[PDB]
């Protein structure tokens, strides 16, 4: 808009209600879905003479997700499979922790990689920074279950009798149900 | 313009003695063409048309990744009694992560298409998590007993029988 | 021996829980998943 | 510098070039990554030295190879990606990592050998020959 | 006996490590509480 | 708006008009992204107390991995917090407290591992500790 | 075998990195500025017309 | 007993070996492939003979 | 274990020392001097550990001790304390 002419000195009128987009370079990132040009003729309290003229035009650009896909997605899916496999590991194999917390470990270097990508944003967690977070908790509680699946599997019948709820539980009706 | 011989030399003049070489890219073509009107302006465009020399990706990225998959191959290698399959196939998938974080900052952030160093780098992290699956899956056949499993006879038969003689593998 | 089978237990018991969590932090993943992305998923098919 | 070919007209004919020949004052460079770098490297003599017992000899090798690449990231940032040579710094690196890989692959085959038994392997007598007496005698064990 | 001085051992300073982390924690978060933006005379920038 | 007086030698005074803007930050990118994970990383090393002290237990690696991990999120939160010198951040508070407990859990893991592992041929075991540990502390 | 890759792998790895690293260290920049120039250019010798 | 119980985690250890082996083939050969068919079609993308095809 | 985790710890926070360290190439900074030491400790604490590791899993199979390592370690150290 005309900053310091108002519309009863100057008026603007748009060309056309669109941009014109032929000579429009095309984005290796965004795709213009749509695009329009408004006229707008506000007034104020002030002055009934005076309207106040402004052409707003707007695009709406949907982005291109792949790079983000590739880049992100495919490392932290492999991640998120490779944290539940731990519970098919035996224990007596002694490299739970070390399968469970070496992921733990390539996830965090694959955040400190993710956050030179995704926006530091703070209005919102960003779909993507949810499913980060999902991903880091699903990690950690793998983690957490292992533990307690090791501090089961080493458990001593010199203290800790078995008591008969868990023999006929998890003895019993787990491989029978 | 035309050449000093008044000759339709279209072409970007280079100073061959003079010319700073630049030391990625090399020139290879560089004509010109006087572009027609489809208001109507001309215009002339001057094309160069350069090849990206690879020697530093070369030395950089990919010999270390084939570095890293000759080492996620050996895994298999390894005896599961050594207790060292998990630590050496994650720590090779870790150190790709490390060589991906490497690469992150040289990529184009172009989502038209995936640059095939970056297909590599995929494909090879595959290869990674491929290895550390069946690595479990075998160290789960290794620690089998019957205080927990019974081998069933189909396994006995292809595994024990089968499979060796193929593999040039005999029992003692 | 007894003491051994009476350890058994345990690990036959550590077993059978490790059984169970592989099959539900498996089909977690897969839940989550489409948990957090099918309903873009949808909208920009939609 | 006066150019003889180009025209007495052109601007090129005729130019004053003042030049600067600077060597790297390497001492910061040294301390930093250098001597890191070639201590870590050399870690991996160690490999054979660790006992396959200890379960360990695998780790060392390949957290020497994550080492690597951790140098290799910091020092690849600060040089510019021409073709004209590898960096010093960068053939030594190279050189380094091939020598892990294949010490990671000799202590593969070594732990594979050493948890070999007679329900999977035939120790034939010509090899306890060769490795119990004759390659021990030589290597002074 | 010597593991079960170490399991005894293990068992008590989960205790106290988990005490010492609750707490010291707790009161290290505790300060974003209190640092509010302090009430002031002056109005709020946007009005309601 | 300011006033303020000249010179001692009484020159011409000076006016100036100062608008402070008081903002307040957002904390959720940080809580999401930092804290939350920072939180439950520091919350892991507890778990080694779980791991037996016995062969195939791996508390050390654990906590020293974990430490590793919180050196990690050091080199990422070091990106963040401003280089000045006037005072040490809530974050970097929590994060040197974090890495303080995990070297003591990791000094705690190594005391217990030494503990465990003695055997009759190289230790002599002292009646007083014995008695403590296997009698008087279950009675406490 | 672990006593012969020893003695084997550890006199190739002190051997490479010192034959790279002495051929780095011996660069030093020409004495003269221009190669089969004669002329030092140096301050000390004035070159009287 | 103690013979009948390792003689049957000797066939399950054996089981698993061949089972390494076999492993160890495939994946050399997936490996194989994908890093030659990479590798050529990078090797292939020449530049152009002519700058207006 | 955990000599080698901390040595990569410490790899890991030179790659963010280093660049906050200025690189002007007149004199070592003292904390260049004390990153330094830190990283020959470690090399050397791994570097001894490897060898008292090794020290441990010797049987007669390696032959007999030499007496002066039974004089010293396991006579006479003993009785120093
Ligand atoms: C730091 O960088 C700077 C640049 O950034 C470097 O400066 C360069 O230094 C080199 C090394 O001396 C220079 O190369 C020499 O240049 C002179 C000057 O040539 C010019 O002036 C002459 C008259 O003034 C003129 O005849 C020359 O034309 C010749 O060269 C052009 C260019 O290719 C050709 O197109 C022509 O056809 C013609 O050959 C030019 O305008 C040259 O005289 C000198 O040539 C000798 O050396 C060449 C190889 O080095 C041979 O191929 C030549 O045949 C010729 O042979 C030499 O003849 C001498 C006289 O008899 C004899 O004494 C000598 O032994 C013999 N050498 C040999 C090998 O046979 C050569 O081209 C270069 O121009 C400088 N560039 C500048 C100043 O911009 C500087 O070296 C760097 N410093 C370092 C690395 O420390
Ligand atoms: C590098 O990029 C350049 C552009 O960025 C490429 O230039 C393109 O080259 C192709 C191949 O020759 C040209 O395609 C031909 O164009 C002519 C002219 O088209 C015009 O005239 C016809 C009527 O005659 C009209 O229908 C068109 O709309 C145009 O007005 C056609 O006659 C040919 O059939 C064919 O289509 C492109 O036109 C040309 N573009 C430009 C902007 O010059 C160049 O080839 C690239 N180089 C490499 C090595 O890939």
């Amino acid at each position: 808009g005309t900053w310091t002419y108002d519309g009863s000195v100057v008026a603007i009128n748009p060309e056309s209600d669109q941009p014109d987009l032929s000579n429009f370079m095309e984005s290796g990132e965004w795709v213009i879905k749509e695009s329009r040009g408004w006229k707008h003729s506000v007034t104020y309290s002030c002055c009934p003479d005076t309207p106040y003229l402004d052409i707003t035009y707007h695009f709406v650009m949907q982005r291109l997700p792949l790079y983000f896909i590739v880049n992100v997605i495919i490392p932290c899916l492999l991640f998120s499979f490779l944290t539940g496999l731990v519970f098919y590991l035996p224990t007596d194999s002694g490299e739970k922790m070390t399968l469970s917390i070496s992921v733990l470990l390539s996830l965090t270097v694959f955040l400190l990689v993710i956050v030179e990508l995704i926006p530091s944003t703070s209005s919102a967690v960003p779909l993507i920074g949810k499913y980060m977070l999902f991903t880091m908790v699903f990690v950690i509680a793998s983690i957490i279950i292992t533990v307690i699946v090791i501090n089961t599997h080493h458990r001593s019948p010199s203290t800790h009798v078995m008591p008969n709820w868990v023999r006929k539980v998890f003895i019993d009706t787990i491989p029978n149900i | 313009g035309l050449g000093p011989d008044g000759q339709g030399h279209q072409e970007i003049h280079i100073h061959e003695g003079t010319f700073i070489e630049n030391g990625q890219w090399e020139i290879i073509h560089k004509p010109s063409r006087l572009i027609q009107p489809p208001g109507q302006r001309q215009e002339v465009i001057f094309y160069l048309i350069i090849r990206r020399k690879p020697l530093f990706y070369l030395v950089n990225v990919i010999a270390p990744c084939i570095l890293i998959t000759l080492l996620a191959i050996f895994v298999f290698y390894l005896p599961p009694d050594a207790g060292e399959k998990m630590g050496l196939s994650i720590f090779a998938l870790l150190t790709l992560t490390v060589f991906l974080l490497l690469l992150a900052d040289k990529v184009p952030e172009t989502s038209l298409s995936v640059p095939i160093i970056i297909k590599y780098l995929m494909f090879t992290m595959v290869l990674v998590t491929f290895s550390v699956i069946l690595s479990v899956v075998v160290l789960n056949l290794h620690h089998r007993s019957p205080h927990t499993h019974q081998m069933p006879l189909w396994v006995r038969q292809i595994f024990i029988h089968k499979l060796p003689l193929y593999l040039r593998l005999k029992r003692p | 021996q007894e003491s051994n089978n009476a350890a058994a237990e345990w690990k036959y018991v550590a077993m059978v829980m490790d059984h169970i969590l592989l099959g539900v932090f498996m089909l977690v993943c897969i839940i989550g998943t489409l948990a957090v992305f099918a309903g873009r998923l949808i909208e920009l098919n939609q | 510098n006066v150019d003889p070919r180009a025209p007495l007209d052109s601007p090129s004919r005729q130019d004053i070039t003042f030049y600067l020949i600077i060597r790297r004052k390497p001492l910061f460079y040294i301390i930093n990554i250098l001597v890191p770098c070639v201590l870590i490297s050399f870690m991996v003599n160690l490999v054979f030295y660790l006992p396959a017992d200890s379960g360990e000899k695998t780790s060392v090798a390949i957290s020497v190879l994550l080492a690597q690449s951790v140098f290799l990231l910091l020092i690849s940032k600060r040089l510019p990606a021409t073709s004209m040579a590898i960096p010093l710094i960068g053939k030594f690196l190279l050189f380094g990592m091939v020598l892990v890989t294949m010490v990671v692959v000799i202590c593969v085959i070594v732990l594979n050998i050493h948890f070999r038994t007679p329900s999977t392997h035939v120790l034939s007598e010509g090899v306890k020959k060769l490795f119990l007496e004759t390659l021990p005698e030589l290597l002074h064990m | 006996d010597w593991v079960r001085m170490g399991n005894a051992l293990d068992n008590i300073c989960f205790w106290a490590a988990l005490v010492l982390f609750s707490v010291g924690s707790s009161l290290i978060f505790l300060g974003a509480y209190f640092n509010r933006v302090p009430d002031l005379p002056y109005a709020p920038c946007i009005q309601p | 708006i300011r006033r303020h007086h000249g010179g001692a030698t009484d020159g011409p005074g000076e006016t100036d008009v100062i608008y402070s803007l008081i903002i307040r930050r957002k904390p959720l990118f940080y809580v999401i992204n930092i804290i939350v994970p920072c939180v439950l990383i520091s919350g892991l090393v507890l778990l080694a107390y779980f791991l037996p002290a016995q062969a195939g237990g791996q508390k050390c690696t654990v906590s020293i991995n974990v430490l590793l991990a919180q050196t990690v999120f050091l080199f990422l939160i070091a990106q963040k917090i401003p280089e000045t010198s006037l005072s040490v951040p809530l974050l970097g508070r929590f994060l040197i407290f974090v890495m303080v407990v995990a070297t003591l859990i990791v000094m705690n893991c190594v005391i217990v591992l030494n503990v465990s592992q003695r055997t009759p041929t190289t230790h002599a075991m002292s009646p007083r500790l014995r008695h403590v540990l296997l009698e008087l502390l279950p009675r406490l | 075998v672990d006593r012969l890759c020893l003695f084997v792998v550890t006199p190739v790895m002190v051997v490479g990195t010192a034959w790279i690293f002495l051929q780095g260290v011996y660069n030093q920049p020409p004495p003269q500025p221009f190669p089969g120039d004669p002329y030092s250019y140096n301050v000390q010798d004035k070159r009287f017309i | 007993e103690q013979e009948d119980h390792d003689a049957l985690k000797e066939d399950w250890q054996f089981v698993a070996m061949v089972v390494d082996r076999l492993f160890l083939w495939t994946f050399i050969i997936f490996t194989s492939v994908g890093t030659l068919v990479i590798f050529l079609d990078a090797t292939y993308h020449l530049p152009p003979p002519d700058p207006f095809p | 274990t955990l000599s080698i985790s901390v040595l990569l710890s410490l790899t890991v926070f030179l790659l963010v020392i280093v660049e906050l360290i200025p690189s002007t190439s007149s004199a070592v900074p003292l904390i260049g001097k004390y990153m330094l030491f830190t990283m020959v400790f470690v090399i050397a604490s791994i570097i001894i550990t490897v060898i008292v590791i090794n020290t441990h899993h010797r049987s007669p199979s390696t032959h007999v001790m030499p007496n002066w390592v039974r004089k010293v370690f396991i006579d006479t150290i003993p009785n120093i304390m």
